[PDB]
């Protein structure tokens, strides 16, 4: 670790949520639930704050093995 | 998962609580406060604590900020 | 008690016979101030007691300067 | 604590005989120690309650 | 009437009589500055009063400085 | 009030600045006033800082 | 007009005669710097003039420092 | 302003004739000291007032 | 470090005979050499430990 | 290629660590602390470390701040 | 040229030839240090030159203080 | 320009850093240069912050 | 800035050595007034230089530090 | 040959009184000797204080660069 | 050991007169054995004088350099 | 008992062997005090 490791870690934490949106299964899960809502025609309900809720939880079980393997490597 | 997180949390909480007290006890012992040899360590011990808690409260905010940004909008 | 008391007692404990010699030598001269045999002796002890006291005092002042600096940078 | 008590006691003796060096040196040492203690305590208490604020400004 | 008045008074109450002895000695010597027995008495009283006034001042100064050094941390 | 005592201690000293018994009294009184007036200004700022910070939780 | 002129004026009005007393005493001494009676009278006039100018300036400095603190806490 | 700004300006020009003369030092030090507080005690309040107008305009948009 | 141990010994010779002109000169050096090092080190740590603070205050 | 970021970062990291330790070692020598010539050369050495690390810190904060507001919407 | 350059020239134009006189008295004294008539003069000029050079520098330090604070409140 | 004044006054001093008149003439330049360079940078900051506020306000 | 330090050494070019020669000569006869009076001058000039050199760099150090904070 | 301001001041005394250094040594190898010994003692004492004062005036100014 | 720079500037004076360091105490014992001998008594005055100035000149200089160095290491802060 | 550096020299006289003995002894012992008192003041 060094002074420059902070800004590389800090700079990464700033841009973190854009990668999770564009290079992680969370994009797949989000669409599937909205596709169901359209089939039923219920575009008010359930709220996106609900569907996007279940989707991020389920994605955790999938990606976690890749993150644990990394910080222990570093 | 969660049970593994509880351990990581519990460890850090205790390690900090011991360091907070370890420093305070160096200010009560008169052989430490009045000797430059023992003072030079206290300035490092008191500095290393500051950096650790300052960093842990920054990253954990940014983690939280990454969840709101996916869910809120 | 702390570390500064300790470095001062080094001087005090380092020369432990003089504390009395000054009182004993002063008492002899007080009875016969006109006698060189006692007067010449007392001169050496009074001069020795002076240097012990001054060096002991300046030394403590310097160490409290080294301590007062570091304590500021705790901020 | 003993220190606050022991510093007060030393002063009282010198005040009754401020011209005796045996009492002066004892007061020089103890007073030079009390002020270094009493400063080092103040900075430390402040420093910990500054972290306890910064730790709030991130979430507020 | 703060604490510093008490810190000073601790000296004045012990040495309280010195002010009156020095004032008195000045008047006796001034009548005949040449009496050797009068000169020796005054020399000690004036010196005993010198170190008294100096040692008092420095003690108030040390507390004046630690007091100001805590209050700046009220910020 | 403390303001009057310090002012009046100055009024005895200014008439005779070479009497040491007056200097030793003024050195005491002038110090106490210094510390008191400084301690008040800081304390007020703190209380005024908290009230302003609250408004920035909503404003 | 100003409050620091009042603190200074408090001295200038008490020892107000000193400004002329010192000037006059010097002019006499230069007429016979060998006269012991003129010298002894001058020593005390010059000595009293010194303690005044110092005590005037230190007091002014301390009052400036008190004011200089509050003006920062306006921010 | 000139009532104060002149007290500071002209007293310096007296001191320039005899910087070694104590009554000119004494009468100067007080004015130069008394000027330092006025300039500081003005500048902070100009900020404080103009910091509110910026905050009012900030708070709506 | 030797410098810390070296001063402790020069002090212990003076404590035994503070009136020798040769012994006094020796300790004057070592006591000067020790005072500077403690200060140069304290400042340097203060510098470095606040750079790491600004670099965290910048990013949030 | 954006893999250039790995080359720039890797070079700067090592170069920094060397200068941190050199400053430290210049204080452990009994005369690099006690000769004016060698003290004055440590003042030029210690100024530069401060400005360099702060420049990278503030330039990188802007650069990320540009990419933030591009993507967020 | 700015304002702090103007403040300095005020002292130099008031005390216009003290700088010259110093080199003249010093140049004469160096040729005959044993004459008391030269020593008494030189002591006056050297001392007077000192308080000039010292008074000047303290005020430049005060005016850049007043300015540096105001150009902070630009921020 | 002020920079060329400081630049040459600094070089002139280094030929004799113990001269009293050269020192007195350097105290002011190094003072005036510091006040200039800080006054300038602080206002450029001000102007770029104003335009930064507009471009967000109209998002 | 990186030249500001060097600017002083070029004026002081010999002085860094003359103080070493005078000290080495004085140590041979510390009772000679011709050596003592000479040494006091060359030593004194070394104090004013080394000090005046240090205060200046600190001024320029902080002009640069200020500007790179205004970048934020 | 870098001679600073304090050397230029000192050189004034050493150049104003050039032979005295030889005269005192040469006069040793007593009314004449007493006068030369007296003149030499005053010369050295006046030279010491002058460089001290100028050295202290300059040390004030540079303390206000900060 | 930690032989800094100030240690050399002290030793520079000792090593330039160290032939005398013992020579001072040698004359004292001779004179102490017969204080009434002018030949011994006059010679001793010269050696004692040389020793006094030697010690004071060491101690003044080893202060001055402690006061230069301590200036520069403020500006680290 | 104890014997410092001043009595390193003074006792040489008592052990070496009248006013010259007494005066020479006192001046020599006194001169060393003035040498030590200088260094003790540079300590700071």
């Amino acid at each position: 670790g060094n002074d420059i490791s902070l800004i590389a870690l800090l700079a990464f934490s700033t841009l973190l949520p854009f990668i999770i949106a564009s290079g992680t299964c969370f994009v797949k899960f989000s669409i599937v639930f909205v596709m169901v809502r359209n089939a039923l025609g219920l575009q008010q309900i359930p709220s996106n704050m609900t569907l996007n809720g279940v989707a991020l939880l389920l994605s955790m079980f999938v990606m976690w093995p890749i993150m644990h393997d990394a910080y222990v490597y570093f | 998962l969660d049970d593994r997180l509880l351990q990581a949390f519990s460890g850090s909480a205790i390690a900090t609580a011991v360091d907070k007290q370890t420093i305070t006890n160096r200010i009560e012992d008169p052989n430490l406060v009045t000797d430059p040899k023992e003072l030079a360590i206290s300035q490092e011990m008191i500095s290393d604590y500051n950096l650790y808690v300052s960093m842990v409260s920054t990253l954990t905010r940014k983690g939280v900020g990454a969840v709101e940004t996916l869910l809120r909008s | 008690s702390g570390y500064l008391d300790d470095v001062s007692a080094k001087f005090d404990t380092g020369v432990d016979n003089l504390q009395t010699q000054v009182t004993e030598a002063l008492d002899k001269l007080a009875a016969k101030p006109s006698d060189p045999a006692l007067l010449a002796a007392y001169q050496s002890k009074l001069s020795e007691y002076n240097l012990y006291r001054n060096a002991q005092s300046n030394t403590v002042k310097v160490f409290k300067d080294i301590d007062a600096a570091i304590i500021q940078n705790f901020r």
